[PDB]
């Protein structure tokens, strides 16, 4: 098939939908991660100041 | 001698082939390809009205 639209809905139609806490689990491990760099940030040389 | 050489029997797979020629790489589904077969070129939407 030539077809990029094929191509590219058979690649999307691999991946499914993962729904009602991997939403908010997502959204966690990803508030999670920014926590730690701001940890990071708090634990700072001259390049924060 | 066909048989011989292929052995589908079966109706589903008519279905199924019948999706696959008219919805080629196209993932088979059952009302998918029925709906397809008959609402193609036996529904009145179709068949404008005229």
């Amino acid at each position: 098939t030539t077809d990029p639209v094929r191509m590219y809905m058979r690649e999307m139609g691999t991946v499914e939908l993962l729904t009602r806490e991997g939403e908010i689990d997502i959204a966690k491990r990803i508030e999670d991660g920014i926590n730690q760099v701001q940890c990071s940030v708090a634990e700072y040389p001259e390049a924060i100041t | 001698e066909t048989l011989r050489v292929d052995p589908t029997n079966d109706r589903l797979s008519a279905l199924v082939e019948i999706y696959r020629m008219m919805r080629p790489g196209e993932p088979p589904t059952r009302e998918a390809a029925e709906s397809l077969f008959e609402n193609l070129f036996f529904s009145e939407d179709r068949y404008d009205l005229s």
